[PDB]
RNA sequence: GCUUUACUGCAGGCUGUCGCUGAGGACUCUCACUCCGGGAGGAGGACACCGAUAGCCGGGCA
RNA sequence: ACUCGUACGGUCACUGAAUCCUGCCCAGUGCAGGUAUCUGAACACCUCGUACAAGAGGACGAAGGACCUGUCAACGGCGGG
RNA sequence: CGCACGGAGGCGAAGAACCACAGAUUUCCGAAUGAGAAUCUCUAACAAUUGCUUCGCGCAAUGAGGAACCCCGAGAACUGAAACAUCUCAGUAUCGGGAGGAACAGAAAACGCAACGUGAUGUCGUUAGUAACCGCGAGUGAACGCGAUACAGCCCAAAC
């Protein structure tokens, strides 16, 4: 909430959510906030994915502000226990990264754009 | 030295405390959810320990039994409303806002919903004389001028059993049963009739008070007594 | 490259700058409706926590403890005293707050000892303390190597006699040279002079 | 007074431990009951 | 033990200042905070309370 | 605590039923109110000083005091010539 | 067949007594824990606070004691100063909390015989009534080092 900025529309979340299970059954990411820092500092992040659930917030606040001066796009999503999933984990994930895509870049570069025009 | 009564006081021990144990109840104003429609019939009248005055019964249409801080006039059988658009009579509640002004009023609320603070002892009432959509100006029984938000309820009448402090005590007794009903250690000993350890006005061969009686606001307790804060004295003048 | 518990850290060196001061002022109005000692799911500085022996693991507890701010809370002397010991005012207490909070912490939790704690803050009135606290008894904890020394029969009840790192730095040892004479190895063995 | 079925036990050793050191002991000791209570003179506890 | 314009201090009261504490020399506001209200909600409001310090009074007490 | 209390209350003091009455004094002391001007601490601010600091001075000035007024059914006073 | 030498009687070569180790039994109150109570009572009990958790008291922890010693907190006054206020008595007496068989301390953001030097920590001897404090009064009072004792050095957080 405090490092949210724009709504994010559970259809467009749906999208993104897809993407994220074939990116690592086909591409490459990275799950856990350490993991995703690293890929925005690093480059490699195309796709950032930002839980709105995390308590403390501290966490994440972070993200949205390094991506931006890194060019990375990230979006928000509603629970933090369906980015674990969407990541092909049992538990829950505060943040992933989708590092080079898979089958999915087109998909991908559309939900980055739809973002922008989001705001 | 040791300390002054007025200090023992606030220990609240036994013998400085009101018998609750033996008090009939915490008259305040029925709670209405709004639109005033509530009604209810006195019962009974009843003698209020706690305040040396009458105190009506009333049972409500809703069913619930309550005593209520009667005003003079009110009887067995009348018929008591309370809320926004009850009726302009005596022993009605109703908020400042819908009461006409030069209305004697009694158990005015002082924040609304409170359930009654000023005006409350007998035969006393506050006049309403202002009306306004911010506030509504009372005369307290004090003669002090009160702006109250219109909101804030109250009861329509002087509180009943007016006159009780036209006719004296006469005799000891009649205090001592009178204090026994309240939160007071009486008799009075003078302080200038105790030792100086005592009290500040204490000591000497013959009794007079040490300093003179008018204490600053300042002073702490154990020294503030006699004449507090005084911004004068005597008759004079 | 910078770690993301790096942030947690530079964001908390100015708790009053940023989004951590909007979060601050969210915050500290469920903290000051909520009870002396609060057990919570997560810390709310990770990279603290984690620095201080911090494990998301099984027997690993956290918990915001709150204690009053300012001086002792001082009864006036009742028989004769000489002028410098007839204070009331100013008069402060040996021990500070954190450890206040500490001792807080352990006895709501009887079975864990403390780790370490640290600050989360302050109002007007209180400061607020988060203390990480370890159950001895469970096998999680008795077999990692990490933490299992705290385990031992002497670490029982270790904040109490102050051996948290708080303990020990309020009791003037964090120097190992010039003016810890009176502190080391004990303040008690040095007379109390300390 | 109102006696407990406690204090009655104890009332009750109490009396007993008020007997005698047996005929028997001063023979075999070849030669005093140093708890000798009386319902007067003494005063038990409670 | 007691007294006081004895000496020296310590509580306590009053008062300024810092913190809590925010938006647009006097003022508006609301979001912290306080109170009223079962509640919805109302009043108050960066004051008050509380923490800290400074000046004054201070046989109430040592 | 007072207080299931709200000035027809309750707190703090003095005097001490009734009856006839209760003069004069506000300079000192107390209390309270006001106050142009004077005095009045700390923080912040300005000058000097110190590559910083200690420190010196300045500006502003709260309650309080000066000053003014009220008050004796306040403490008390009611003489010499 | 206790202290304890009596009377009656009994036990022991089926090896008793007696001693060592191990085990059985082990009423009621008691931290006292189902609830209450001056050692009893009432109708299934980890009461209370916690951790884990099959979220069920299922598995666990705490409580109280102990001669002093130990560690963390609160903290006098008589007294001395030929009075007395800072100072002193003294961080003493006493109080709150807590561990162990010992505690605490401990592998340098050290020392500073200033060095081309020492090398975790306690403790003992000394340094020394020295430096330092103090109505610079009365009084108060270290350390580095040195000689010894015993010696021991490691693990995280993060980077990846
Ligand atoms: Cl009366
Ligand atoms: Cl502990
Ligand atoms: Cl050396
Ligand atoms: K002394
Ligand atoms: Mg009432
Ligand atoms: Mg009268
Ligand atoms: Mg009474
Ligand atoms: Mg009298
Ligand atoms: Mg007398
Ligand atoms: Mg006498
Ligand atoms: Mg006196
Ligand atoms: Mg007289
Ligand atoms: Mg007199
Ligand atoms: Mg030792
Ligand atoms: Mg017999
Ligand atoms: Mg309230
Ligand atoms: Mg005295
Ligand atoms: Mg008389
Ligand atoms: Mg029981
Ligand atoms: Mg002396
Ligand atoms: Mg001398
Ligand atoms: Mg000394
Ligand atoms: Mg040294
Ligand atoms: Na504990
Ligand atoms: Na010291
Ligand atoms: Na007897
Ligand atoms: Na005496
Ligand atoms: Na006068
Ligand atoms: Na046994
Ligand atoms: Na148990
Ligand atoms: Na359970
Ligand atoms: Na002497
Ligand atoms: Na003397
Ligand atoms: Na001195
Ligand atoms: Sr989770
Ligand atoms: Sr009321
Ligand atoms: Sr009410
Ligand atoms: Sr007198
Ligand atoms: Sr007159
Ligand atoms: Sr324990
Ligand atoms: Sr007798
Ligand atoms: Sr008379
Ligand atoms: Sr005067
Ligand atoms: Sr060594």
């Amino acid at each position: 909430p405090v490092y949210v900025d724009f709504d994010v529309p559970a259809d467009l979340e749906d999208d993104a959510l897809e993407a994220l299970e074939v990116a690592r059954d086909t591409g490459a990411v990275k799950k856990g906030t350490n993991e995703t820092t690293k890929s925005i500092e690093r480059g490699s992040a195309e796709l950032v994915f930002v839980a709105e659930d995390v308590q403390p917030e501290e966490i994440v606040m972070h993200i949205p502000e390094l991506a931006d001066e890194k060019g990375v796009p990230f979006i928000f999503v509603e629970q933090q226990d369906d980015l674990g999933h969407a990541a092909g984990l049992e538990v829950g994930s505060a943040a992933a990264a989708v590092t080079d895509a898979g089958e999915a870049d087109a998909d991908v570069e559309d939900i980055a754009d739809k973002v922008e025009e989001l705001r | 030295g040791r300390r002054i009564q007025g200090q023992r006081r606030g220990r609240g021990t036994s013998t400085f405390r009101a018998p609750s144990h033996r008090y009939k109840a915490d008259l305040e104003h029925r709670k209405v959810e709004d639109g005033d429609v509530i009604a209810g019939t006195v019962v009974d009248i009843e003698h209020d320990p706690a305040r040396s005055a009458p105190v009506a019964a009333v049972e409500f249409e809703d069913g619930d039994r309550r005593l209520i801080l009667a005003p003079e006039g009110v009887g067995v059988g009348d018929e008591l409303q309370v809320g926004v658009s009850a009726e302009i009579a005596p022993g009605n509640t109703l908020p400042l806002a819908e009461i006409p002004e030069g209305v004697p009023v009694c158990n005015v609320e002082s924040s609304p919903g409170d359930g009654g603070k000023f005006a409350r002892a007998s035969g006393v009432n506050a006049q309403l004389l202002t009306h306004d959509r911010n506030v509504a100006v009372v005369k307290l029984p004090s003669g002090e001028m009160k702006r109250l938000d219109p909101q804030c309820r109250a009861t329509i009448g002087v509180v009943a059993g007016g006159g009780r402090t036209d006719k004296p005590f006469v005799k000891a007794g009649n205090k001592h049963h009178k204090m026994k009903a309240r939160g007071t250690k009486w008799p009075n000993v003078r302080g200038v009739a105790m030792n100086a350890v005592d009290h500040p006005f204490g000591g000497g061969g013959r009794q007079h008070p040490g300093k003179p009686k008018s204490i600053s606001r300042n002073a702490p307790p154990g020294r503030k007594v006699g004449d507090i804060a005084s911004k004068r004295t005597g008759r004079g003048g | 490259a910078r770690s993301a518990y790096s942030y947690i850290r530079d964001a908390w060196k100015n708790p009053g700058d940023g989004q951590l001061a909007e979060l601050q002022w969210q915050r500290q109005q469920e903290w000051r409706n909520e009870g002396a000692v609060e057990r919570i799911e997560r810390p709310t500085r990770l990279d603290k926590a984690r620095s201080q022996g911090y494990k998301a693991k099984q027997g690993v507890i956290v918990a915001r403890v709150s204690v009053r701010k300012g001086s002792a809370r001082k009864r006036r002397h009742k028989a004769g005293r000489r002028s410098k010991r007839q204070g009331v005012t100013r008069i402060t207490r040996r021990k500070d707050i954190q450890r206040v909070a500490e001792e807080r912490a352990s006895r709501t939790f009887p079975n864990l000892r403390v780790l370490n704690s640290y600050s989360v803050g302050q109002d007007g009135r209180q400061k607020w303390h988060e203390v990480i606290l370890i159950d001895p008894n469970h096998p999680a904890i008795q077999n990692d190597d990490d933490l299992s020394w705290i385990c031992a029969d002497d670490q029982a009840d270790r904040v109490f006699r102050g051996l948290t790192g708080a303990g020990r730095r309020n009791r003037g040892l964090s120097g190992k040279g010039k003016g810890s004479e009176k502190t080391r190895p004990s303040l008690r063995s040095n007379g109390g002079k300390g | 007074g109102k006696k407990s079925k406690a204090t009655k036990k104890r009332l009750a050793k109490l009396d007993n431990q008020n007997s005698r050191v047996p005929a028997w002991v001063m023979l075999k000791t070849d030669r005093r009951n140093h708890k000798r209570r009386h319902w007067r003179r003494n005063d038990t506890d409670e």
